[PDB]
């Protein structure tokens, strides 16, 4: 097969998988979403140039212009190849989102149990910061589900150059505010 | 859905990655009626001037372009006294892949580099092509007068 000919499907999938693996579960990854309807790719079709859209969305556009919405190059309905493979990566991600939503609920609910205890000699760990060992003043949550203090961590990441225990690259934009833990 | 669906998505994108010389968002509920803020580019006569924009999304967004106009008075060959902006992507060259954030960037660079051969104020266009010093002088003074 000709090397100068590009298979965009295997290329797209590979890059989409990476993006999904690197993506915070609160964030919906770009190339799992339709450029036109902004939602999850649910009936994905792919163009000869390699662009992916939900079928209903790209066809709706083709009623107006017969060009690709990203390249402005000629595009018609017969150039739209079915790309059902991508759905495997989409479902893989919504699974991550679901699991991530379980993690928050578990943290919240035993933080509610811990809060109703009186006369502890030790503050419950659900309320303590792992790298501050004090009361979490401003609750903040990782993508895996560990809870820090927004600035006990911010100063920590600044100190060691966006790294943390466990030795892993973390940024304070990889982290979402999580007031619901005390709520 | 689909318009409302996308508008909400575009709003949330500007909650993490707000445009550097821009600032958008809705006036209030309604969500189809936004108001944005762009800054005057450096080395342009609009430097150090905050300009206000009104944004109306059509019902069949994003298959039709948003209606965008300057609320702030500005001196420019592609912007008239009413705020109407002469820009191809707000018209026939609109694409459903474009976002409001990209529209603002286009508008921003239009301020930096006008298109006099596409005049909406033919008199300012003339001055811009036969006398830049005059053009720059005036636009800079309008900026002082009307831009925040």
């Amino acid at each position: 097969r000709n090397p100068f000919d590009i298979d965009h499907k295997s290329k797209y999938l590979r890059e989409a998988a990476l993006e999904a693996n690197l993506s915070h579960p609160e964030t919906t990854p770009t190339m799992l979403t339709c450029p036109i309807d902004s939602g999850f790719l649910k009936d994905p079709v792919i163009t000869p140039e390699g662009f992916v859209y939900n079928k209903s969305s790209i066809l709706k556009w083709l009623e107006t212009k017969k060009e690709d919405p990203q390249s402005r190059k000629p595009l018609t309905a017969k150039d739209l190849q079915p790309f059902p493979e991508l759905l495997i990566i989409v479902n893989r991600f919504v699974e991550t989102q679901t699991n991530y939503e379980k993690l928050k609920n578990r943290l919240v609910q035993n933080a509610r149990v811990a809060a109703r205890q009186k006369e502890y000699t030790e503050i419950p760990d659900i309320f303590l910061c792992p790298i501050s060992k004090t009361l979490i003043k401003t609750p903040v949550i990782t993508a895996q589900g560990k809870v820090y203090d927004q600035e006990a961590l911010s100063n920590f990441l600044i100190a060691t150059g966006n790294k943390d225990e466990t030795g892993k690259k973390l940024s304070i934009d990889d982290v979402v505010v999580f007031d619901e833990l005390y709520q | 859905g689909m318009a409302l669906k996308r508008i909400h998505k575009e709003l949330n994108d500007l909650a993490r990655d707000p445009p550097a010389q821009c600032s958008a968002g809705p006036v209030g509920d309604d969500m189809f009626h936004w108001q944005a803020t762009i800054m005057g580019p450096n080395d342009s006569p609009y430097q150090g001037g905050v300009f206000f924009l009104t944004i109306h999304f059509p019902t069949d967004y994003p298959f039709k372009p948003p209606k965008v106009a300057f609320t702030t008075r500005i001196y420019h060959p592609n912007i008239n006294s009413n705020g109407s902006i002469s820009l191809d992507i707000l018209r026939s060259q609109w694409s459903p892949a474009l976002t409001i954030s990209k529209v603002l960037l286009s508008i921003c660079s239009l301020l930096c580099d006008p298109n006099p051969d596409d005049p909406l104020v033919p008199e300012i266009a003339r001055i811009y092509k036969t006398d830049r010093e005059k053009y720059n002088r005036i636009a800079r003074e309008w900026t002082q007068k009307y831009a925040m």
